[PDB]
RNA sequence: CGGCCGGAAAGGGGGCCGCCCUCUCGCCCGUCACGCACCGCACGUUCGUGGGGAACCUGGCGCUAAACCAUUCGUAGACGAC
RNA sequence: CCAAGCGUUGGAUUGUUCACCCACUAAUAGGGAACGUGAGCUGGGUUUAGACCGUCGUGAGACAGGUUAGUUUUACCCUACU
RNA sequence: GUCCCUACCUACUAUCCAGCGAAACCACAGCCAAGGGAACGGGCUUGGCGGAAUCAGCGGGGAAAGAAGACCCUGUUGAGC
RNA sequence: GGGUGGAGCCGCCGCAGGUGCAGAUCUUGGUGGUAGUAGCAAAUAUUCAAACGAGAACUUUGAAGGCCGAAGUGGAGAAGGG
RNA sequence: GCCACUUUUGGUAAGCAGAACUGGCGCUGCGGGAUGAACCGAACGCCGGGUUAAGGCGCCCGAUGCCGACGCUCAUCAGACC
């Protein structure tokens, strides 16, 4: 009932614009590990364009300008928000439907992540283009947490090894036992094999 | 004569109206609103505590220009004010309808104001003075007041 | 058109929310960033200011024209009685900041520092913490406190310690405490809560937090002034005595078009009562208290080692608008913020130190203890009717 | 039903040692019929002891507080506020 | 070249914007925001009604000619800001 | 103290309260950037965003208010000379 | 249809008009927001007790402290008022 | 009166002034050109179904969520529709 799609690997935009529409035909979507979000064109001119958007700014009143949010997660919140209705109720509906975290935290580290393979950026980009990390941009212009994000995202995968090795050698007495049982279960095999799952 | 909305039991009700009362319209509207749901004897020590200028009236919609007080966050309002005679009238009206529950038999120890209603009366005149040789009114508000005790437990 | 003259902006758009702070002692924004080589130490404390008070000492800086001469210097001295822990707090750090973990208080907890946790002490039944200390005297209890303990030796990254001042010492009208969270910097988690709660529950006085002849940072809400108009609270020029619609203020709010007034506009509210944090006061001395020895007390704090009077740094007559200083006290460089009798938070540097500005011994020669109600002219009472001789009094 | 651990980024209704109980019922093929067969007809089938609100309720282990006004201070103050 | 972060002044003359000179300076850069800025001020000048002069007109009077005296009104509304 | 360079004290206000209490003004009303537009928007478009009710000031903006422009022009409208 | 009201009213065929309002800085009358707002600030100043009284900062009596200061806040006229 | 394809006069030029042919706007909505008197499509009684024009089809926002075709293009100022 929930999408959680990982954050590693998407480009900016375009994970943006499938993840709008989704919410906008009801789903919630729990967008994690957003500062591994990538955008296309060079470190430099991504990083010259979020400083323009630090120099916008309302004159007279900065408190009432642009909130430039410089956390990864709500950079990506800030750019669905730019491609959903906010004005009206309905868009408004979707920005609640919508949570947005940095890193993986303990809510969504327990659960298996989705890849969006259309907005993903060893599809969507020639392989000899430059691209950008949305982490070290943000962090480059004023979030200030990259290094306890990374230094437990470096936690999380530890312990998510710790459960992969358990969940490997429980599959391979999953297999042994397959092969001790096969003279009894064969009957139970074949006419599986004969509907093709298991061939 | 013909009041705004009949008690729900005639029996157990009290009754007073004073009309073309020389106070303050928007002083009297909230003092009643202030004492709209109290019980008769608490309503008696809140008016003379508003006299002595120990509990205020809050001044919830004739709001404007109305300086704050201290003793309105028991009511949860930053604006108050003490108006003593805007106090005196109903304090007055409080003790005919009281009468009147005496007169009619009835306990008056269990008597809660329900109805209270303040309304505007006939504007009467008076002239101001002004710069340049002019004349602007200067309008009294005079209100009527009418209100209705019932006994409750 | 442009600007006729070019002239520098009146004020400083840094401190802008020109409010009346809600806070009235000043809080750390930042303690010192601790690093596991030292020992643990208090990165901060909390006196109270009593008043202002010259020096004379010699200055031994090479190459000034005051080399070896003999200056004066204004001095402020903060009263600062020893403060009592009275529980510790640890802090885990999240992606999204650093967020309290588990708070832990001590068993005996004293009365002016319960007064804290009551807007009216009188009416109140005097009911805190009854439930939470019997957490103490319990095997179950401890078990818990010693499961959070431990927990806290797990997912903690800073561990900062709760401490109060000791107002029954002090000469003021209130009684009820100041409580703090003081940074405890130095080892690893293990050995700072070790040392956290070795003394929960006990004193610590100021030489154990700050050493003399140390920069510290001085934090507290400034001297209040009230609601004041724009030439003194922006210092903007007067206009002149020509001028209709009055002559204190600022004549241009704005341009035209941007339609309407920035927030850089100089504009007349409160002045004063803002939190300030001024850097790199120096500690000059830290006077020992009054104590008892050998039946009669000690006294001599304003005594010097060129000076070997029997006089404390108490002036004539007390401090003026504060009282007398009877315990422990830090003597500090020049003037620091907000009134008399009022709390003011010691700290530590966030900087490393290395210039001799910063690093110049301190000699005192002459804490002049005169009357500072008035124009005192004597050092001492005894000095005072010894040169006045016998009174109509005697 | 008792004991052992496993969780802190926004903490796991998980795993394990026995226990008195009771079962060859749970699953897969078959034998046997029965269960309103409501007479072609829609929102059926769940998470649902769902979220929030009232009194009817019967027991057991537990608790009898502060806030605000008013008075005072004057480190504060246009009035509030502090 | 990157670069507007930080400065860019005191005065004599003139109503001056301009101009010129004395003096310090690190430098005395240029400008915009309804040629910023009159419910912010001042009212020196232009630009009412009184007057004197020169020129023009027979005259009433005219002068991008000079001179002198000549009422600068209101915020308590909404927004903005404090 | 005209100014450098402002500071402080007093009276009467303004502030708050008891009583009494108007007027000017008002299409609906009030947050901004840009776009186009009757060529300078509070409303429209695209964005930024937006939290009850309010108090003391303040003079940016409402191309704020008063007064059917007094300057210029048109009038087969006049008057003083 | 319901309510209120308490003495006249309509349908059709012809006729006749002082016949239909959102505006005219429209005319007359009423009523809002502003708004319990601006303000009730020129000429030094009031205080104690008592009396009448339903009620007194404001009346009256006594005491005290002040002012006008003989070109007066004094004692009398003329015009005007009636 | 105004605008526009093309022809054309004055002026360096103008969202300037002046003409000729025709179409528009004024008098006119509707889809598109984000926005818009004049441009592109198209002219209107109230509706149901189908289909188009011009313009479009990542998301706002209906429609490419085609396993669309062939190339060019790196911008520390990319480019993007009369
Ligand atoms: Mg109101
Ligand atoms: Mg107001
Ligand atoms: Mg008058
Ligand atoms: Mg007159
Ligand atoms: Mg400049
Ligand atoms: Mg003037
Ligand atoms: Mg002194
Ligand atoms: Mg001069
Ligand atoms: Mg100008
Ligand atoms: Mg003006
Ligand atoms: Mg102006
Ligand atoms: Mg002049
Ligand atoms: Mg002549
Ligand atoms: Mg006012
Ligand atoms: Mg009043
Ligand atoms: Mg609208
Ligand atoms: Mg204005
Ligand atoms: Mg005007
Ligand atoms: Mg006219
Ligand atoms: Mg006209
Ligand atoms: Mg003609
Ligand atoms: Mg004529
Ligand atoms: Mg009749
Ligand atoms: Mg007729
Ligand atoms: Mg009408
Ligand atoms: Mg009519
Ligand atoms: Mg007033
Ligand atoms: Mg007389
Ligand atoms: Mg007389
Ligand atoms: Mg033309
Ligand atoms: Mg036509
Ligand atoms: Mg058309
Ligand atoms: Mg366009
Ligand atoms: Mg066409
Ligand atoms: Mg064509
Ligand atoms: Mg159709
Ligand atoms: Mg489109």
């Amino acid at each position: 009932q929930v999408l959680v799609l990982d954050g590693r690997g998407h480009l900016l935009g375009r994970l943006a614009a499938i993840v709008a529409k989704q919410v906008l035909l009801g789903r919630k979507v729990v967008v994690v590990r957003c500062e591994g979000i990538n955008i296309s064109g060079n470190f430099y001119r991504n990083k010259l364009k979020y400083l323009a958007f630090l120099r916008k700014r309302m004159n007279t009143n900065p408190s009432r300008g642009p909130y430039h949010f410089r956390a990864p997660s709500r950079i990506f919140w800030r750019t669905v928000r730019g491609m959903l209705p906010h004005k009206t109720k309905r868009g408004q509906a979707a920005l609640d439907r919508l949570k947005v975290f940095d890193g993986i935290p303990p809510p969504y580290d327990k659960k298996k992540r989705m890849v969006v393979p259309a907005a993903l950026k060893v599809v969507r980009l020639k392989p000899t283009r430059k691209f950008a990390y949305l982490g070290r941009l943000a962090h480059e212009v004023g979030w200030k947490y990259q290094a306890v994000t990374a230094t437990l995202e470096e936690k999380r995968k530890e312990k998510a090894k710790i459960h992969y090795r358990k969940k490997k050698q429980l599959m391979r007495l999953r297999k042994q036992a397959e092969k001790n049982v096969e003279k009894k279960i064969s009957k139970f095999t074949d006419v599986l094999k004969t509907h093709g799952l298991l061939v | 004569v013909r009041y705004s909305l009949d008690p729900e039991n005639p029996t157990k009700s009290c009754k007073s109206r004073g009309s073309n009362l020389r106070v303050h319209f928007k002083n009297t509207r909230e003092t009643a609103q202030a004492i709209k749901g109290m019980h008769i004897r608490k309503a008696t020590k809140y008016l003379k505590d508003v006299t002595l200028k120990k509990q205020c009236v809050p001044f919830r919609r004739y709001n404007g220009g109305v300086g704050r007080c201290a003793q309105a966050k028991q009511w949860g309002w930053t604006q108050g004010r003490w108006p003593k005679k805007s106090a005196e009238f109903l304090l007055h009206m409080l003790k005919n309808a009281e009468s009147n529950a005496e007169l009619k038999g009835l306990d008056v120890d269990s008597l809660v104001i329900e109805h209270i209603q303040v309304n505007k009366a006939p504007k009467m005149r008076r002239r101001t003075y002004r710069a340049h040789g002019r004349i602007n009114p200067y309008m009294s508000s005079p209100c009527h007041i009418e209100m209705i005790l019932t006994e409750k437990e | 058109s442009h600007r006729k003259f070019s002239a520098p902006r009146h004020g400083s758009l840094g401190f802008l929310p020109r409010k009346r702070s809600s806070r009235h002692r000043g809080k750390v924004k930042s303690f010192p960033k601790d690093d596991p080589s030292k020992p643990v130490h208090l990165t901060a404390f909390l006196g109270y200011k009593a008043g202002m008070t010259h020096i004379v000492r010699e200055v031994d800086r090479p190459g000034s024209k005051v080399n070896k001469k003999e200056v004066v210097e204004a001095v402020t001295i903060v009263e600062t009685p020893p403060m009592v822990v009275v529980g510790i707090v640890g802090y885990v750090e999240t992606p999204r900041g650093l967020r309290t973990f588990k708070t832990v208080f001590a068993e005996h907890i004293s009365d002016e520092c319960k007064r804290r946790f009551y807007k009216n002490w009188h009416k109140s039944k005097k009911k805190a913490f009854t439930k939470y200390c019997k957490k103490w005297q319990d095997d179950a209890g401890k078990r818990q406190l010693d499961k959070d303990f431990s927990s806290m030796k797990k997912y903690c990254q800073v561990i900062r310690v709760l401490a109060h001042t000791q107002m029954r010492l002090l000469p003021l009208r209130q009684k009820k405490a100041h409580l703090m969270e003081i940074q405890v910097n130095g080892g690893t988690v293990a050995e700072k809560l070790d040392w956290a709660r070795e003394r929960l529950e006990q004193q610590v006085p100021v030489s154990q937090v700050f050493g003399q002849d140390e920069m510290i940072d001085v934090i507290g809400v400034t001297k209040g002034k009230g609601y004041k108009g724009v030439t003194s609270r922006w210092h903007t020029k007067k206009l002149p005595r020509k001028t209709h619609r009055g002559l204190r203020k600022v004549a241009c709010i704005g341009a035209w078009h941007p339609a309407r007034v920035a927030f850089s506009v100089a504009r007349a509210g409160q002045k004063g009562y803002h939190h300030r944090t001024e850097i790199n006061k120096k500690i000059y001395k830290i006077g020992q208290g009054y104590l008892i020895k050998d039946g009669k007390l000690i006294k001599n704090n304003a005594s010097t080692d060129y000076d070997l009077s029997d006089k404390s740094i108490n002036p004539l007559g007390g401090f003026v608008h504060y009282g007398e200083v009877t315990n422990d006290f830090v003597m500090l460089k020049g003037c620091v913020v907000g009134t008399k009798k009022r709390v003011l938070t010691l700290r530590k540097s966030l900087l490393v130190q290395t210039k001799r500005r910063a690093l110049e011994k301190i000699d005192l020669k002459f804490i002049d203890t005169t009357s500072k109600f008035g124009h005192g002219r004597f050092q001492t009472v005894e000095e005072k009717k010894a040169f006045m001789g016998p009174l109509k009094k005697d």
